[PDB]
């Protein structure tokens, strides 16, 4: 199941039933009052009303194995991004209503495990657990750079988040949460231990 | 809540250092004597105790979980391409990919071999990405 | 098209090139997916899980529910639906049965159509089911059993009255059967050979249609095409119904594949049958039969009448309990029909069942070590119309081990088992009134039974030296009926006619009876012929009992010495645990039958509880909370006593009655933050602890009775003090300091100060002056609770294990119990003054600053929720919040009780009143005595005694046991 | 009757019957035995009687097994430690009552017992000469 609560633990409620897969992502719209989530067993991307009252399946034709989902709901952008782990692992972008679809990164993805957006710069940040890297590109994939890449720092990443000039990620191989500088990684810190 | 849970939540573990080690009810026990931990964790896939012995007792998973093009990870219950199994890098969370004796895999001329014993396509050798 | 996978259900469009997978809103969260069925007239889809439960959801996602959770035993394996009669059919192997349920309206009706009957035609292990409504025919597939039932495809009538076998042989590991209504043909698949076969509904022909598969789940036929799925090939594909020679594939590389269905607007007018033609023609269930005719049937717990239109409920039946379910059997052993709607489903572990025949209820208790929700007491009606939870909060670690019901008083009695303690509690059946009547300590009462005619309550004990005990309905009296000859009393029963008690033992392998007044024990059906009698009941001139090893229910005559071979009621029942009877005769209600029980009429006028006491013509009343009043019937909550707490500056008062929103005293405001409070009965005054800034601690006192006098100050600047305690016998104040890691003592006016002990982070102090002890909490390294004398001269840790962050401590002098709170483990624990017994009172949603105990309740204040909470001090069986969300984070709490013992009633308790030997009860104050044998003599004062010759030494010394004197400085 | 009988005190206690050369083993009682402190045989009828201080029971069985029968059960017999059979009577000793008792061996009889000696300490077994 999927649950919604307040930042103080009160008013626990159920949005909708959810898939049993350990690889799942949820996205929310602070404008459209809609919620989007990924399904790894049915191989689908689904949209609903933030209160869960209405449900629909939005993309099903090529999303072999979703491992990441990110949204930009601003009036002038209205874009949705997700990552797939099929035999042709790629990062795909589509209008928030699925009426437009494009492939943004497909040349070196092998085990995508993170997807996050940086709204001021209009950048995408994604993580790969096979080549062990954190890399960012633009909404079209025509600008691309690598923040952190080494078998020493990244062992088994699973989630990525961004705040100011810092990037935060989680690693299952070291049971840790890490903070770094999102442009060059020349600053590294441990946010939570064990 | 955190000051006695078997998890060293800070650099020196000041929280856990003060706790007793007697294994109250439902607390599964570990040989290193580090901490006693709740039974529910026994087969969830996390090495909850220091000497890797909470899950060590657990049984194996249904083999039908992955396609023939894939290999399965016992601790995580996840599927990874067959080529990755014995490539020389631990891909599974608990290292289930490098198993027993691998008959070590080698690198062909269309690829390059580096310091860490990994094989990479020749075009990648010098393009700006490590 | 609809396809199932062990964790997902999804819909495919029926053309093979449309690869979209959202023809319907999917069904996520499935755990053990199995076959599915659909109803289009209400936009519903139903699915089964094995192991699991039967669930229905709507095609648009608007609703999701579990359809038959209380009657379903084990897991179902196949579903069939009838849209003409509006009936659903499902098959369950755990009960070797095929069952029918009615979808029409909000009121379910359910019966079992086919089960074991010794014949090979009967149902064995039914895995597959298909139905045809227009022709009134039902078809099922069954793996068979060791009863001679073959692996088969069988045909029956939807009313269950006819059985025939269509196909057999070459059938091992057969999973699904499906029917085609236009062809009148049946299709099934076999995994042992990898083939799909077709047959005729009359058994006239058998043929093979698909040749190479590996575990092919699912068959469905629509129009000219047949669809099947394969597990090992991970594929779902379609083939020509008429040829089997050409194939198309809809989806591939899909894992954990399961069976399939097709969704279309099938209509009842075309598929019409007798039930559709004659609506409302049956009172409960309507089942079609061949030739367009129909049949009527009653739900479980009901029987059918010669008119065929009506059903009548069973009013006299036997009730049997098994760990997985509760079932009823007719008194007529020729009737194998269910006498009550069974009780079965997830979490079932039934230990005991009891009945309230006059009100129409059955009450049972569930006990599981590994699952919290499974433990409890629940009541249901034999018709299944009502289900309720009676006791689900405040259950000990060892669960509830016994339930007894009293139909005269309208009371329920149960036993609750904690770690080192057991409790016997009574609850009024329809009101939030629950009380604890007895705390049993070393004895372990499990089985409990009550008799209102003789006004006695009986229970059995399972610990060391097991025994059977007799008590009164208020547990104010305890007596032992049997001590010798008991090892494992698995069951206890009482006879309401004769007033005799019977018990069964599987270690002794004996059934034995005793008389309510004790005395001579008597033996029934002893020997190896009774390997494991687990439950017994008494009815008329007979006793009925169940045996775990023989898997049987037996009836015999209760008089001892009889040896007629027993009588059998039901064979082959697994996990039998208890037997009970549901008949008006076992629960009389006439005053002449109940010996004029006072509670029989209007609860005897008692407000909370009514308890008939042997040989007392008037009722007796008990209060769940508060105290009892001189009218002998009502209860009050001592408005003379109140609770006092501080928010930051505002000292506020509260009443123990959560409905009495009046304030004991209006609110008072003080400088800074008031953190800790204590009150004294002598002055009607409060002593409080004040924090002025993060560095300055202060102590002040305020008066309630002295008009409206403002505060007075005792100490102006000390470290931040977080705890205060008062001693009214010695007129001393004790306080703790967090900034200085110290516990200090002072006098009522501050003119005298002393320091008692040092402990890191000394949050709380507790005092007992008549016994001379003080207790304190240390949450630093090696977190402990510690006890010392009022002067700190002796010191010992009361609790130093399984404790991490003790931040609250309180003591109750009525029970001599100590309670503490831990913020790391988020729980409240109670123990004795020695720490020899330990129990947990609250373990859920727990944050707390203060702790205080009054009456049957324990109270604490919570800074996270900004609320004050009240619970029951023995088990936490009740939880309520005394206040709305307060304006700011609460502080510590104290109680104002006017009935305090302002003087010690037993002066010898202060370390023998200071003596070494026998202390006299206050003749001229505390006074001392030596053994009357031997020439002993009283010394130091009139105090030490080991002086056998009256030998002399100088008074400036101190004179010891063993006859030696030493300078006082060495004392 | 050319039979040899013995009682077993380990896990799953039982009573067994054998031939004088122990070449045959058979079990007469398995259920209803916890602490068989004493075993006696009747040479007239060929019946076997045993006493138990855990069960607090005196019970008899037939040399060919089958139906178990009960004598003087209840709290009135706290610790019967030894039993012997003589004529129409059984004689047994009780460790807690410090007494020697005589009663009739037929089951179901409940005549109050008869006493032979009082105040005997540490009683363990009775035999007849
Ligand atoms: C407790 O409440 C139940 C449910 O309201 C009462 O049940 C009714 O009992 C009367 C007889 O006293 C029946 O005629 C009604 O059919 C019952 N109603 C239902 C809904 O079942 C019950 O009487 C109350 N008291 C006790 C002691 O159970
Ligand atoms: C989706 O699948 C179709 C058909 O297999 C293919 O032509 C198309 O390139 C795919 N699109 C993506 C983004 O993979
Ligand atoms: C980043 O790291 C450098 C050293 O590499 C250090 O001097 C600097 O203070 C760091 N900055 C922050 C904001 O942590
Ligand atoms: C340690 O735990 C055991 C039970 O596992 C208990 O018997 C023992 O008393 C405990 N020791 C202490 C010091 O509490
Ligand atoms: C189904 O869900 C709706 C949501 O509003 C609710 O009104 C209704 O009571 C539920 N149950 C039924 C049977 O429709
Ligand atoms: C359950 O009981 C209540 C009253 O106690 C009654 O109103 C309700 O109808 C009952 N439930 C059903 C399904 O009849
Ligand atoms: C309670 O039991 C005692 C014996 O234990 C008995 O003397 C007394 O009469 C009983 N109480 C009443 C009210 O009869
Ligand atoms: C009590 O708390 C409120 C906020 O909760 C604060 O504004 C007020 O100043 C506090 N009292 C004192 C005396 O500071
Ligand atoms: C703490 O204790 C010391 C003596 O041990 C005393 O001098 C001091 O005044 C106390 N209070 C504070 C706030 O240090
Ligand atoms: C705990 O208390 C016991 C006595 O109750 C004592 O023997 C033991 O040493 C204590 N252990 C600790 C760590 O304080
Ligand atoms: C939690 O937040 C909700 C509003 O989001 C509020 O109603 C509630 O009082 C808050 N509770 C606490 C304990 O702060
Ligand atoms: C020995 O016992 C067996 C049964 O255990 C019996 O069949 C056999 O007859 C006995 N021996 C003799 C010589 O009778
Ligand atoms: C492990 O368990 C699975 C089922 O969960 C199979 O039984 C498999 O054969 C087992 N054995 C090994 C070593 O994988
Ligand atoms: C390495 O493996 C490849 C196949 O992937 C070839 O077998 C090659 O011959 C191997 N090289 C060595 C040195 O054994
Ligand atoms: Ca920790
Ligand atoms: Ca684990
Ligand atoms: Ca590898
Ligand atoms: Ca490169
Ligand atoms: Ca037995
Ligand atoms: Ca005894």
């Amino acid at each position: 199941k999927t649950w919604s609560a307040f930042q103080n633990g009160t008013d626990k409620r159920v949005v909708h039933d959810s898939g049993l897969s350990l690889t799942e992502m949820i996205a929310v719209d602070w404008i459209g009052r809609n919620i989007y989530w990924t399904d790894y067993t049915l191989e689908t991307i689904e949209v609903s009303k933030i209160d869960g009252s209405h449900r629909t399946v939005l993309i099903s034709k090529n999303v072999t194995k979703p491992r990441g989902l990110a949204l930009d709901p601003r009036m002038g952008d209205n874009v949705m991004f997700w990552s797939d782990w099929g035999h042709h692992p790629r990062i795909e972008r589509a209008s928030m209503d699925g009426t437009m679809r494009t492939v943004i990164v497909q040349e070196k993805i092998y085990w995508p495990c993170g997807l996050s957006i940086d709204y001021p710069n209009r950048l995408i940040y994604f993580m790969d657990a096979y080549l062990d890297y954190i890399e960012f590109c633009d909404y079209d994939g025509q600008n691309r750079r690598q923040v952190i890449a080494s078998d020493l720092v990244l062992h088994h990443p699973h989630a990525l988040t961004l705040f100011e000039d810092s990037v935060f990620w989680t690693d299952r191989g070291t049971h840790q949460v890490m903070q770094a500088n999102k442009w060059h990684g020349r600053n590294q810190s441990v946010v939570m231990y064990s | 809540l955190y000051v006695c849970d078997g998890d060293k939540d800070c650099v020196d573990g000041s929280d856990e250092a003060g706790c007793v080690l007697n294994c109250t009810s439902s607390q599964f026990k570990c040989a290193d004597g580090s901490s006693c931990i709740n039974s529910r964790y026994r087969c969830d896939g996390v090495y909850d105790c220091k000497d890797n012995s909470d899950e060590a007792g657990c049984p194996t998973r249904p083999p039908g979980m992955c396609h023939p093009d894939e290999f399965q990870c016992q601790g995580d219950g996840t599927c990874i391409p067959n080529t990755w199994e014995c490539d020389g890098h631990p891909d599974c969370i608990q290292g289930s990919d490098e198993h027993n004796g691998c008959v070590p895999k080698t690198c062909s001329p269309s690829h390059f071999l580096c310091d860490n014993g990994n094989c990479i396509y020749n075009s990648w050798v010098c393009d700006g990405d490590n | 098209l609809i396809s199932v996978r062990e964790n997902v259900i999804f819909g495919i469009s029926l053309d093979p090139e449309v690869k979209s997978n959202d023809a319907m809103v999917p069904i996520s969260g499935i755990q053990h997916g199995y076959d599915v069925e659909f109803d289009d007239s209400e936009q519903f889809i139903y699915w089964v899980e094995n192991p699991g439960e039967i669930h229905r959801v709507k095609t648009d996602g608007s609703n999701r529910t579990a359809f038959a959770p209380l009657s379903l035993l084990g897991s179902s394996l196949g579903l069939a639906l009838d849209w003409v009669s509006r009936n659903i059919y499902y098959t369950t192997p755990a009960s070797r049965s095929i069952e029918v349920l009615t979808l029409r309206g909000d009121t379910r009706y359910g019966k079992t159509l086919i089960t074991n009957d010794g014949t090979p035609l009967g149902v064995g292990f039914p895995v597959g089911i298909a139905v045809d409504p227009a022709r009134g025919k039902l078809y099922w597939s069954d793996h068979g059993t060791d009863s001679g039932v073959p692996a088969k495809i069988a045909s029956a009538n939807m009313d269950g009255t006819s059985l025939k076998i269509l196909f057999t042989g070459n059938m091992e590991h057969l999973e699904v059967v499906t029917l085609d209504i236009q062809e009148q043909k049946l299709y099934w698949a076999v995994t042992s050979r990898g083939v799909i076969e077709r047959g005729n509904v009359d058994g006239t022909e058998r043929m093979i249609l698909v040749h190479h598969l590996a575990h092919p789940w699912g068959l469905v036929v629509h129009g000219s095409f047949l669809y099947y799925s394969d597990e090992q090939y991970e594929v779902i594909e379609r083939v020509d119904k008429s040829s089997g020679s050409n194939k198309v594939v809809f989806r591939d590389n899909i894992p954990y594949l399961r069976g399939l269905r097709v969704y279309h607007h099938r209509n009842a007018a075309d598929s019409s049958n007798g039930c559709s033609n004659n609506p409302n023609a049956c009172q409960q269930i309507c089942l079609p039969v061949p030739g367009g005719m129909f049949s009527c049937a009653c739900a479980s717990g009901f029987k059918l009448s010669p008119d065929g239109r009506s059903c009548s409920p069973y009013n006299s039946f036997i009730v049997v309990s098994m760990l997985p379910a509760v079932r009823g059997f007719s008194l007529e052993l020729s009737d194998h029909s269910e006498a009550m709607v069974p009780v079965a489903g997830q979490g079932r572990n039934v230990l005991h069942a009891d009945v309230d025949v006059a009100n129409g209820f059955i009450y049972w208790c569930d006990f599981s070590s590994s699952v919290r929700s499974s433990n409890g007491i629940r009541r249901i009606k034999p018709n299944g119309s009502n289900f309720t939870n009676i006791v689900t909060y405040g259950i000990g670690a060892n669960g509830i081990r016994g339930v007894a019901v009293d139909w005269v008083a309208g009371n329920l009695y149960f036993t609750n088992a904690f770690v080192y303690e057991t409790l016997i509690e009574v609850i009024r059946i329809n009101t939030t009134y629950r009380r604890v009547l007895l705390k049993v300590s070393v004895d372990m009462p499990r089985h409990i039974v009550v008799d209102p005619k003789h006004r006695y309550l009986f229970w059995a004990d399972y610990g060391q030296k097991p025994k059977i005990e007799r008590s009164f309905l208020d547990c104010t009296n305890r007596t032992v009926l049997v001590s010798e000859g008991i090892v494992t009393p698995r069951g206890l029963a009482v006879d309401h006619d004769t007033g005799y008690i019977y018990w069964v033992d599987d270690s002794l392998d004996i059934i034995a009876r005793i008389h309510r007044d004790g005395g001579e024990s008597q033996v029934v059906r002893y020997g190896s012929r009774y390997p494991t009698p687990y439950g017994i009941t008494v009815f008329g001139e007979s006793i009925i009992w169940v045996d775990r090893n023989l898997r049987k229910v037996f009836q015999a005559s209760k008089q001892p010495g009889n040896t007629d071979p027993p009588t059998v009621i039901r064979d082959s029942i697994n996990l039998l645990r208890d037997v009970t009877i549901f008949d008006e005769h076992v629960q009389p209600l006439s005053p002449a039958e109940l010996n004029n029980n006072p509670c029989l009429q209007s609860n005897g006028g008692c407000s909370h509880f009514c308890f008939a006491l042997p040989e007392l013509p008037t009722p007796k009343c008990g209060c769940a909370f508060g105290t009892l009043e001189d009218d002998g019937k009502n209860c009050a909550t001592s408005r003379e006593d109140f609770l006092i707490y501080s928010l930051n500056n505002s000292l506020r008062s509260l009443h123990f009655d959560p409905q009495d929103h009046n304030l004991p005293f209006q609110a008072i405001s003080v400088e800074g933050m008031a953190i800790a409070l204590d009150y004294d009965r002598r002055n009607n005054r409060i002593f409080f602890t004040q924090k002025l800034n993060p560095i300055r601690g202060q102590i002040s006192y305020v008066n309630l009775y002295s008009g409206a006098s403002s505060p007075t100050i005792l100490l102006s600047n000390i470290g931040v003090t977080d705890g205060i305690a008062f001693d009214w016998i010695n007129r001393r104040i004790y306080y703790s300091d967090f900034s200085n890691q110290t516990i200090n003592s002072m006098a009522e006016d501050g003119s005298n100060r002393a320091v008692i002990a040092r402990v890191s982070k000394p949050r709380a102090i507790v005092l007992d002056p008549c016994r001379g002890y003080m207790y304190w909490t240390d949450w630093g390294t090696n977190a402990k609770i510690e006890r010392a004398t009022l002067g700190g001269n002796f010191r010992v840790p009361i609790v130093n294990t399984s404790l991490v962050w003790p931040n609250g401590l309180t003591l109750d002098l009525e029970t001599d119990l100590l309670y503490w709170a831990d913020a790391s483990l988020q729980k409240i624990e109670r123990s004795t003054l020695t720490g020899s017994n330990r129990e947990v009172v609250i373990s859920t949603a727990f944050h707390s600053f203060g702790l205080t105990v009054y009456g049957q309740y324990i109270y604490w204040t919570d800074f996270y929720t900004k609320k004050i909470y009240r619970a029951n001090k023995y088990d936490g069986s009740d939880l309520i919040a005394m206040t709305t969300r307060l304006p700011t984070q609460p502080s510590g709490i104290s109680t104002v009780v006017k009935t305090q013992q302002q003087q010690c009633s037993n002066p010898c308790d202060q370390f023998n009143g200071g003596c070494s030997h026998i202390c006299a009860p206050g003749p001229n104050g505390a006074e001392c005595q030596c053994p009357h044998e031997g020439s002993w003599y009283l010394a130091n004062d009139n105090k030490y005694c080991v002086v056998d010759t009256g030998a002399r030494c100088n008074q400036f010394q101190f004179t010891c046991l063993n006859g030696r004197c030493i300078s006082q400085d060495w004392k």
